[PDB]
């Protein structure tokens, strides 16, 4: 094991800078002139439309953020392998670079294919 | 005993998740809430039967990831050039 | 050592795949298969476990199938981008891994390691085939869910992820159901059977040839090592066997004739696991793969794109051979001596009855004459008038192949008693 | 320890509710990530830490950040896309959706079992000599249908 | 009048021919195209087995 007190203790912590984050948003916000909206309905350049109409995007963030996750599964995977490594020895190591030329050899593929395409 | 039962009832919301949904990719989001439901019973039992039912849950995380990725790469090829991504209209298999 | 030719084969050709043009990739791919069939045959019936990995007589015959389907469905393929050859001999590890395993996080990465490539396979981008991918996926991923729901009860009730744990009162018993959904599934056993129908159809032939073999192989494999009880069966094959043939008639298009039919012989081959053999249900895959095999290459060889009822008539005027190797195959399927297909169904019959499961089994025996409606639908339609549809000849290979299969077909018909001996649980 | 575990229970199933009843897509998948957070909260809480932050890591930081990317690059306006002949539909969902928690509840109810054998907290230390011990043929598989993702994944969006 | 009888039940078996094509076409509906069905069909059907199952 190892002690519950410190997981608590992180939860304290997230409760008080979430309420200080708050606190300065809620001062921020409560205190202001106002004009009523008539005219800040526009956003920014031109009056009203900032450009065109754009309905799709590319390809190029799905296949950044696809990455992302595969090889994201890959380091969740090689760190109880990054503690435990003078128990688990030279078959250990073995262990490590079939797991690792796998998803190299996933790597290349996108890679010789592109990031942007 | 108290998760193991949470569990059941977290598979019972996914079930519902989905037949209601009417958008494909919620459809699919439910199913990755199911598999949660899954992993959590495994962590739970594991406390029992000891050790094993962690190395699990990592496996199957991992299992859930891959099917994602191809999962969602496939529902964005299908509908790359029409946006009506409803998960009905696809009605020309039948006959 | 099966297993250590294909993924070897698999990561190399991954990289390899740039530098050759697309037809290298082909005979590479094929001549892949052909080494990892070779390599199961001179290990014949002795076995090597390694713990999780574990050789059993059971995976010989069912990879020795598998890869027989895949090869075929390599073979006939011509278009580009290489990965329409990689992603078969992807599927077939995941297959080989899939017989081979018996503990159950295996045997859902296998899974997903035969489910994944199939997916995309599906696309020749045909309108209809990126419908069919759909469907199957979706309803894919809820069996996957389920299957992974199931792995996660059965650890409650057992202390153990290996298949053969003890058991016990209600959650064993309800665990050991939830694993037969998944499984049942991929191999359709009704009412699983929804996208099966679709997915046949809208599919592009070649594929389809892959899946209505191989896969349905290697899913079937990992079924057997279930203990499933009597009553699940009872049910299943019950359902499977109705739908199948009954709902087989309202049908006129070939894909779909042959993917009900697929029901229906989900339904067949699932009375041998009762006591369970793959003595018997080893011999009636055998009878099913090649049958259906050769079938859906003649299919193929017509359009790669669905074709009604009418354009397999007259398939004997435009070549005398293929019009008779596509019959034997349509009588093989019915169930009907002296061709190995009645030897398939009565080794399965009869273990059915040792086991004793009266109801079920005549059910099982009045739908198959109901079979024969339409399948006589096919198989003499074949020499009738021929009309105006589709037929380029294909190639001198496959010819030669279509011909080998159905005289492997009757060959076995008048002389079962020479593979029986060797297809038994120690080899 | 029911005062404090229920609030965290019933956090996690008022979120489960939240993820399939919201009519906006992003509301949706935010939610979602609640219940994550929660769930990896009660990882921590029962002895197995190191799964928690690789829940948190994996299942919240990445999978559903390719979910988001998704529902961003198509539109989803509305989470509910249809008014359909299906309508009738939703009174049977909820039928069938009861069944499917009571043949559940009925497999895990009376359950007897220990809760005594210590993991150790689950912490990585402890799972390296399994990991790459008895599952490293299942690491390996892992390792593998990665590959295959990745190999999938790009053939089925670009055109390769 | 039992040549004309000899027709008849004739083609009452083919009446029972048709029953099995009207049997047949009963189920074959029921593969509709939507896949929010299908998935409610699955559902249905796999709490069935897993009522049966005990």
């Amino acid at each position: 094991m190892a002690p519950i007190q410190e997981y608590v203790g992180t939860l304290i912590y997230v409760g008080v800078a979430l309420f200080i984050g708050v606190a300065a948003l809620l001062v921020g916000a409560l205190l202001g002139p106002k004009k009523p909206g008539r005219a800040k309905l526009m956003p920014y350049e031109s009056g009203n439309d900032p450009a065109g109409e754009v309905k799709r995007f590319p390809v190029h963030f799905y296949v950044v953020a696809m990455l992302f996750i595969l090889f994201d599964v890959e380091v969740a995977f090689l760190w109880p392998y990054a503690v435990s490594a003078g128990g688990l020895g030279l078959y250990g190591f073995l262990g490590v670079l079939a797991f690792t030329l796998l998803l190299f050899v996933g790597f290349l593929y996108e890679w010789w294919k592109g990031v942007m395409r | 005993m108290s998760y193991l039962l949470t569990s059941a009832l977290l598979f019972a919301l996914g079930v519902y998740g989905v037949l209601t949904r009417r958008t494909a990719i919620l459809v699919f989001l439910s199913i990755e809430l199911m598999l949660n439901a899954a992993n959590l019973s495994l962590v739970g039992f594991a406390r029992a039967y000891g050790l094993d039912g962690q190395v699990a849950a990592l496996m199957v995380i991992a299992v859930a990831a891959a099917e994602v990725a191809v999962g969602l790469g496939l529902i964005v090829a299908i509908f790359r050039h029409r946006e009506s991504t409803a998960v009905d209209d696809l009605s020309e298999l039948r006959g | 050592m099966t297993l250590a030719i294909l993924a070897v084969f698999s990561v190399a050709l991954t990289l390899l795949g740039f530098v050759l043009p697309p037809q290298g990739v082909k005979r590479a791919t094929l001549l892949g298969l052909a080494l990892a069939l070779a390599s199961l045959l001179l290990t014949w019936g002795k076995p090597f476990a390694f713990g999780p990995y574990a050789v059993d007589g059971v995976s010989q015959v069912f990879t020795l199938l598998a890869l027989l389907g895949a090869l075929w469905t390599v073979g006939l393929v011509r278009s580009g981008r290489f990965e329409f050859y990689l992603l078969v001999l992807y599927a077939a590890l995941g297959m080989h891994l899939l017989a081979s395993t018996r503990h159950l996080l295996l045997m859902l990465v296998a899974l997903e390691a035969l489910s994944l490539p199939l997916y995309a396979l599906a696309t020749w981008r045909r309108g209809q085939g990126l419908e069919a991918a759909l469907k199957y996926f979706l309803l894919g991923a809820l069996a996957a869910a389920f299957f992974l729901y199931g792995a996660a009860l059965f650890y409650g009730a057992t202390g153990s992820l290996v298949l053969g744990a003890p058991g016990e009162g209600p959650l064993y018993a309800l665990a050991l159901g939830l694993l037969l959904v998944g499984l049942g599934f991929k191999a359709a056993l009704a009412p699983f059977h929804f996208w099966t129908p679709d997915v046949y159809q809208g599919s592009p032939t070649p594929v389809v040839l892959f899946m209505a073999t191989s896969v349905k192989a290697a899913a079937f494999a990992a079924l057997l090592r279930v203990a499933a009880p009597p009553e699940a069966l009872a049910l299943l094959v019950a359902l499977s066997v109705v739908v199948g043939n009954l709902a087989a008639l309202a049908q006129k298009e070939a894909k779909r004739l042959l993917a009900y039919s697929s029901i229906a012989h989900a339904g067949y081959m699932a009375l041998a696991l009762y006591t369970g053999n793959a003595q018997a249900l080893g011999f009636y895959l055998l009878t099913y793969v090649l049958a259906t095999g050769l079938a859906f290459a003649v299919l193929s060889q017509i359009s790669p794109d669905r074709v009604p009822l009418e354009a397999l008539r007259g398939l004997y005027r435009k070549d005398p051979l293929l019009g008779l190797a596509f019959l034997v195959a349509m009588l093989s399927l019915l169930g009907l001596p002296p061709l190995a297909g009645f030897w398939g169904k009565y080794l399965a019959f009869a273990e059915a009855a040792r086991a004793g499961a009266w109801g079920v089994l005549v059910l099982a025996l009045v739908t198959s004459a109901v079979s024969a409606y339409y399948y006589l639908g096919l198989g003499l339609a074949v020499f009738a008038r021929p009309e105006e549809t589709p037929f380029r000849p294909g190639p001198p290979w496959a010819r030669a192949a279509v011909v080998a299969a159905g005289v492997l077909l009757l060959a076995l018909g008048l002389l079962p008693g020479l593979v029986l001996p060797a297809l038994a649980a120690g080899g | 320890m029911s005062l404090l575990e229920g609030l965290a229970l019933f956090l996690l199933l008022l979120s489960g509710v939240l993820v399939v009843t919201l009519r906006n897509a992003i509301h949706a998948a935010l939610a979602l990530i609640l219940n994550f957070l929660v769930l990896a909260g009660v990882y921590v809480a029962l002895d197995a830490r190191f799964l928690g932050f690789i829940q948190v890591i994996v299942y919240a930081g990445a999978i559903v950040v390719l979910f988001l990317f998704v529902i961003m690059l198509l539109f989803a306006a509305q989470g509910e896309i249809g008014f359909d002949p299906l309508v009738r539909s939703r009174p049977l969902a909820a039928l069938l959706a009861l069944g499917v928690a009571g043949i559940l509840a009925a497999g895990l109810w009376g359950l007897d079992l220990a809760f005594t054998q210590d993991l150790k907290g689950g912490l990585p230390q402890a799972l390296g000599p399994l990991l790459y011990g008895d599952w490293l043929f299942v690491l390996l598989a892992v390792g593998f249908l990665l590959m295959a993702a990745t190999v999938v994944a790009v053939a089925l969006v670009e055109p390769g | 009048a039992l040549f004309y009888g000899d027709r008849g039940l004739l083609s009452g078996y083919f009446g029972l021919g048709g029953a099995a094509r009207s049997l047949g076409q009963g189920l074959a509906r029921l593969q509709t195209g939507y896949l929010r069905v299908y998935a409610l069909l699955f559902v249905l059907g796999a709490l069935l087995l897993l009522g049966v199952m005990r």
